[PDB]
């Protein structure tokens, strides 16, 4: 009675590898589970993983959508299988996973997308291949956390809130004079837990390289850079920098 | 101490258990077994005339073990309560 | 400090806490388990439990704790006696020997487990667990050790019962109750390996290995 | 130290409650060879390490209309502990029944006032599974469940869901499961050298099984069942987890249930 | 709870004799002073506004809860129960309303009672014990 | 942070011993001669630190009591 | 992780087909491009308001209990003790700000000629897409709206 | 005694096969559940998945539609399974279930609802395609709660409440005169507890451009701008804004 | 007993190479495992393993990614397993993990991506192999842990929150004067934890060489240097340097 | 043990190879060869810093809680006691720096003729290998060209 | 706090605790009880 278990996986992994077979670009998947046991030694549960070879069609490449698709499958037809663990590997190697350094893939695509869409936009301005930018954007990775616990000033009684108060006024009449007050406020409150977002677009450096037709117009050239100003997002409180210049190409 | 060798242990004290009554148990099976055997050739009967022929003949197994299958038993026991220190870890 | 004040009101107190909390804290337990399970062995227990194992087992403590408490009288009550330390730094002097001890003999999982209920973080080192945690990783390790000793010193005895009783069956003895007859054999098995005195070795080897 | 404290000493005595039954109640933790200062005191001492972060609020009124909370709490135990004695009620029938296959319980067997094979056979194997149960954490994942039952069902006006003791009566149940799937090879052998004895008889109706019969079933078995010890090591695995997946099962169909 | 329920008749009884036993030695403290005008307090009706309302103390507040070391103070404290006048026999020219004899057997009746207070919750609390082993 | 009601009890025991040892430096400055001290100071102050002692002593034997009663229920 | 890039793109994207839909009856069918880029905010926000509402205005105050002593005597000696407990109108909101919502917006809008479009012509453009755009100027949402010959 | 659960879970595995093909566009679907575990440790019970490998009929493609049915089929067929969780994917990539931007899909048929509205009713006066218009919304999603426990002021006696009144007066004739009070109220009390519901528009920008018939009159314009103000349920409150032109179409 | 589980692994580990030899230039796979123990309690510990030896392609070796894919598909197979533990070694040799230089490689690329991004700004101004650049960065691989616990002053009673407030006010006029005020505050807070990024560039040192058509005009030269001042995302406060000249080449 | 100095090999390569890889272009193939020489700091250093801000200024001090209390009279006898109970703006780091920083360079670069090279065009050398090398003057950094004819 | 006030407040939980732990031996007790026959 402990067959059973690794019976149940080496037939699970068949089921699983015939499953992707059934998708067109693959020839094998040959795959491997890990749910690694009941921790009794520590206090946290290490999550199960698995990993995929996969061959696919010969001469056919997966673009990252058929990755997801399958990163999903193996994920969640294992029980309790987070899809962060799931590896695939093609039949020449090459990780479909990128699970430190995928941090500069997501800043090249930042970059990529400002870049298109600069180009994009001033393509009808001067011509398909007239214009050129580059974009380095930095980006911010740290792990944010924040709790503010705004309070209102009740420093004006004619805004302040009262559970209670005791007040003793005296006076006698040479005046003999006392007066006692206690007072028990209640406040407003606000109580934000702010949990800001990683990967945050935080200073973008943007060149632009335009032909000539002869140069460009003193209009014409600032309209481009009005245009790439808002093409590119450019929020000045976040330090963003534009340069735009004509000169001839070769 | 690993269940290997709880495990271990455990088989020891069958094995002990299994020398120490084997003679007794064979003598008993061999008696028995020749007494059926010439049970028949005249058949005659009435419930056992085996039950004396076991009884001399554990009689003379004991004697003739004797011995040493109680220094079998005394050294597994020795052995036992001197490695007790040593199977806990 | 204090002053003849709250000091000998402290003591006294001590003294209560004595007979519960400073023997089943250091040793006596284990070998009092062990004593209860040779006992429920051997048949009947025919020893004086309040008298006899039990001040064997007090007796024997005594003799392994000589070099604990000899460590601990010489770095408290030596200088906790008038000069430079009382009952401020006593405690400390007098606990580093005992926590020692105590850590030399506990199960190596079983403080996993009182760490990981206790919400204490990482420990980096032996020293690093405190009292909080040190006493019920002590007491379940000194209960695991126990029970492993004094199961493994059934084994024999039953041995012996299975022995006589497949006997007794294989002759035919319909319905002689082997327990009777087992237990004189258990009894020379326990004498004539020289029992009392392998066993109180036994447990005093292993209760510092 | 005043009630200050001296109701706030009311957050020691429930966890204290529970387990201590628990104590009362478990295979290792409850046995008769612990003086019982141990075990109290092994109670009061795992409830000092887990009382704080525990936030209970309750009251021992006077003909205590809050009794059915203490109900509670030792009710909780008796489901942790005593549960975990099916694990080795198993190998307690099954060692049993196979010395009632060789010829140890024929006492048993036509009419006593004296059983005689409690001592011999099934306290080899519930010894060894002792064992093996401590070896791990045997003493220690009890413990652990019961610090989770504080998390999940700490203290309630719905303490216990029907439909759910029926889960504990009916799961052994695996005992009479367990117990044969452990000594179904031994028996299955016994069988098969007991009914070819038998044959034996044909040849001659004078051989006699109360003769011939029983030092060879004794020797089979001894033998045997010294070639099929170890088979209890992987055994006990199962015998101990699926019972603790079982504990675990309602400690946490009980909150989603409540 | 329901312990604190029967006892707390006699609890709340007792705390009271000692407020006023309080009062009657700030009188007694107060005998030669100029102005004093001796107070006191009504114990059967302030007993039955104790058992109907509460404790309900007027004017007091600690500072606050903060890490250790922040100097814990308080304020000036007094319990709710309105101080009466006690009327008075003999002026005296300086106001002082203090009769030795009246607050002095005023105090001693008070001792009397606080001490009959204590002996009812002892037999209570000692009937409780005794039911319980 | 934590109450640890052992530290409450120790914080009880310093404030105890405290006040006897505040007591008895000002019997012991008040008969030395220091000018200052009072006599009927020095009394009650002495006073004082006897019924905090007492306080003391009967805590201690309640607690005493308790503890010998809840190592009485049977496990 | 990335996720958040697509979803941008899908907003922008739907944000773009908009105004070109909405202004191809205009000029054309090709003769409008535009591009627009959205400023997301992918953090986790909640928050717990607390709002009391005041009852220093007795008036408009609500009592549960008052002590209220009135004391004079008539060389004048004159006392007001006055004790009061309130029971307090109060609002506590929970609320758990979404997920990816847009902050900032900006918006480059480029438009073919015919001759460069005159002046109403190119204000009402202006004006639409601004429209279309769903234009907040607290958000700081900015757009530019240019004319030029294509290519 | 392992193997049937097992077998159970594998049984019906086949049967969702055999009914979510027998749906048209679909040649096979290999499905596979997963019941995490009655876990050991935690409270948490992570919630069970599923996963779908359907292979569709070759030239047919998936609407959302029948996307949805089959993500509740198999939900439904699974006694405690979470829609949401239910992954499915094609025979080639295309994770057609959404396993955040839902929203996006609601917010589009708040705006198609709008726009049909606002075609509908300008169509008999300008014609079929003589009017154009697209509608942005700005749609509130954060999760909305709310206590209130208003009450009302007995500061006047004339309207309060009593429990109790104690009123003691006293005067002397040198005149000393003491008047002491005590009122406990019952006090009138309103409770209200709202969740506001999520997905409700908080601002809609119409844009509406007609053709020319010619230039439209004023009056003839102003009551089109109206109209377009009736139909978006325009609320000056939800700051909605409108914009309305004519002019020539191409 | 103790075979069952041994049997697990001389068939897992066999499987796992019946997997790599999956993998294109693998010819011989065999791994082992390592599993000691998880327990060692003081304040450190230790951590279980595995290895990995394999034979390739004749001819052919393996890249980092090729490393990458098998170290990641290993890690993900076998349950209690980071990559950083998995040991690679050629059919001769060449350690394949270097169980701290990873670092190097990430410095390096972040060279690339920006050397090569001046290139592609600058290609078109100057023409393919006119301009050359290289980078030197500076990065912070320290791990940073941060807790600020930031709180507003409440000097002023115009701000200040109260939720307590004890005022004893007592004088007789010889003027004898008395004043209490007991004050117990709310304070606002705010709490930013805080874990900043692990390998992010703290300074850039940029190099520029440039060919001739002749010298470039001065006008020429800076424009050109304000671009790479962009594009290489030139931020004063890291004290960033750079340096261009216009040389011809060889 | 030994690793540490395999990897300073690959970092002064790295260096050293940028240098050439700058420098080739300028003056040709193989006129320049450098050779860098890098400290490493391979010491584990760990740290805990937790800076507060001074509140010694009234005017931006946080109190939790203040008790003031003011006596005079009028022979002028006055007293006044303040126990204020403070909260404190508080910031800590825990720093682990990387095991392996570059800490101080030395290097030296030789160049072959054409002839000697003009200041100028050397000047311009020197300058490119001080901007390659990441020259921080803080490191103690060192640099060094000479030019003479090769062999 | 009230000197009357901390020895009432010590008197009440001793009785409290002593109760509780009454009742919880009549349980135990009772429990061992029914652990104790014969079936």
């Amino acid at each position: 009675q402990f067959s059973e278990q690794v019976n149940y996986q080496r037939a699970l992994e068949g089921e699983l590898a015939r499953t992707i077979e059934t998708l067109g670009p693959v020839k094998s998947a040959r795959v491997h589970l890990a749910m690694p046991k009941p921790s009794l030694f520590v206090r946290e549960q290490k999550s199960p993983s698995a990993s995929v070879t996969v061959t696919l069609e010969p001469g056919r490449a997966l673009d990252e959508g058929q990755i997801s698709a399958v990163v999903h499958l193996v994920s969640s037809a294992v029980a309790g299988l987070p899809p962060g663990n799931v590896t695939l590997v093609d039949q020449s190697g090459h990780l479909l996973t990128q699970s430190n350094d995928a941090q500069l893939k997501f800043a090249n695509d930042v970059e990529s997308r400002i870049q298109r869409r600069i180009e994009a936009i001033l393509s009808p301005i001067v011509g398909n291949g007239n214009v050129h930018a580059q974009v380095t954007a930095q980006l911010d990775f740290a792990n944010k956390e924040q709790t503010e616990e705004h309070y209102s000033p009740n420093g004006d009684a004619s805004k302040a809130t009262l559970r209670s108060r005791q007040l003793n006024i005296s006076e006698q009449v040479p005046r003999s004079t006392q007066r006692n007050e206690t007072s028990n406020y209640e406040v407003d409150r606000t109580i934000r837990h702010t949990k800001m977002n990683v990967g945050d677009i935080e200073r973008l450096s943007v060149a632009v390289v335009v032909n000539y037709k002869l140069p460009l117009t003193a209009d014409q050239m600032k309209q481009i850079e009005d245009l790439t100003r808002e093409a590119m997002g450019f929020s000045d409180k976040r330090g963003d920098t534009l340069n735009v210049v004509n000169s001839p190409f070769s | 101490m690993t269940p290997e060798s709880v495990m271990m242990m455990g088989t020891e004290a069958m094995k002990v258990a299994l020398a120490l009554a084997a003679p007794l148990l064979l003598v008993a099976l061999i008696t028995g077994l020749i007494i059926s055997i010439l049970q028949a050739a005249t058949q005659i009967n009435e419930m056992t005339l085996s039950f004396i022929p076991k009884i001399v003949a554990v009689f003379i197994a004991i004697i003739v073990a004797g011995p040493w299958m109680l220094n079998l038993l005394l050294d597994y026991v020795r052995t036992l309560f001197s490695n007790l220190p040593y199977i806990i870890g | 400090s204090w002053s003849l004040s709250v000091q000998t009101l402290v003591f006294i107190t001590s003294l209560t806490f004595l007979p519960a909390i400073l023997l089943m804290m250091t040793s006596f337990t284990r070998i009092i388990i062990v004593f209860g399970l040779l006992r429920n062995a051997l048949g009947t227990p025919s020893a004086p439990p309040n008298q006899v194992l039990l001040g064997l087992a007090l007796f024997l403590t005594f003799f392994i704790m000589s070099p604990v408490i000899d460590k601990i009288y010489v770095d408290a009550y030596q200088p906790f006696s008038e000069q430079k330390i009382s009952m401020q730094e006593a405690l400390d002097k007098g606990a580093q020997p005992l926590r020692a001890f105590m850590l030399r003999q506990t199960r190596e999982a079983d403080l996993a487990l009182f760490a990981r209920l206790a919400n204490s973080g990482p420990l980096q080192g032996p020293e690093a667990v405190p009292m909080r945690i040190l006493l019920p990783a002590y007491v379940t390790s000194e209960l695991k050790t126990a029970f492993q000793i004094g199961f493994t010193i059934f084994i024999p005895f039953l041995i012996i019962d299975l022995v006589i009783a497949s006997v007794l069956m294989a002759l035919g003895m319909m319905m002689v109750p082997p327990a009777t007859i087992a237990l004189p054999f258990k009894l020379m098995l326990f004498v004539l390996v020289d029992g009392w005195q392998l066993l109180m070795g036994s447990l005093a080897q292993s209760f510092y290995s | 130290t005043s009630e200050q404290w001296l109701y706030w000493l009311h957050l020691y005595f429930w966890p204290l409650l529970r387990v201590l039954a628990l104590i009362s109640t478990a295979p290792i933790l409850s046995e008769r060879a612990i003086p019982k200062r141990v075990k109290l005191g092994l109670g009061i001492m795992i409830t000092l390490v887990i009382a704080p972060s525990l936030p209970a609020n309750d009251t021992p009124l006077f003909s205590i209309a809050a009794l059915w909370l203490a109900m509670q709490q030792i009710l909780i135990g008796i489901a942790l502990g005593f549960t975990m004695q099916f694990a080795f009620a198993a190998v307690r029938t099954a060692g049993e029944f196979i010395g009632l296959q060789m010829g140890l319980s024929f006492a048993t067997f036509v009419d006593p006032g004296s059983h005689l094979n409690m001592p011999v056979l099934a306290r080899i194997m519930d010894m060894l599974a002792m064992l093996l149960f401590l070896t791990f954490n045997g003493h220690l994942w009890l413990i652990s469940l019961l610090v989770d039952t504080f998390h999940t069902l700490p203290i309630g006006s719905n303490p216990v869901n029907s439909n759910a003791f029926m889960a504990l009566a009916r799961a052994g149940g695996l005992i009479f499961l367990n117990g044969l799937m452990l000594a179904l090879p031994v028996i299955t052998l016994l069988l098969t050298l007991n009914l070819a004895l038998g044959l034996l008889n044909r040849m001659a109706p004078q051989l006699s099984i109360f003769v011939i019969g029983f030092p060879l079933t004794l020797t089979v078995g001894i033998m045997l069942m010294a070639a099929l010890m170890p088979l209890i090591a992987p055994f006990c695995e199962h015998l101990f987890s699926e019972i603790f997946n079982l504990l675990a099962d309602i400690v946490s169909e009980m909150p989603i249930n409540n | 709870d329901r312990l604190d329920a029967a006892l707390r008749f006699q609890q709340e009884a007792l705390n009271l004799r000692a407020q006023r036993q309080e009062i009657l030695a700030a009188n007694i403290a107060n005998a030669d002073t100029p102005g004093y005008q001796a107070r006191d307090i009504d114990f059967a009706s302030e007993l039955k506004k104790v058992m109907v309302r509460g404790r309900e103390e007027t004017g007091g507040v600690a500072l606050t809860l903060t890490s250790s070391h922040h100097i814990p103070a308080q304020a000036v404290s007094s319990p709710a129960v309105d101080l009466l006048y006690r009327v008075p026999d003999q002026p005296s020219l300086d106001g002082n309303t203090v009769d030795m004899d009246r607050e002095r057997t005023q105090f001693a009746d008070n001792s009397l009672k606080y001490q009959m207070g204590l002996t009812v919750l002892g037999s209570q609390l000692k009937g409780m014990m005794n039911v319980l082993q | 942070s934590t109450v640890s009601f052992a530290g409450q009890l120790h914080a009880a025991l310093d404030r105890i011993s405290d006040r006897q040892a505040a007591a008895r430096v000002q019997a012991e400055k008040f008969t030395l001669g220091e000018p200052g001290i009072a006599l009927n100071d020095v009394m009650a102050d002495m006073q004082k630190a006897s019924v905090s002692m007492q306080m003391g002593i009967q805590v201690r034997n309640k607690l005493v009591a308790a503890y010998q009663e809840v190592m009485s229920m049977q496990v």
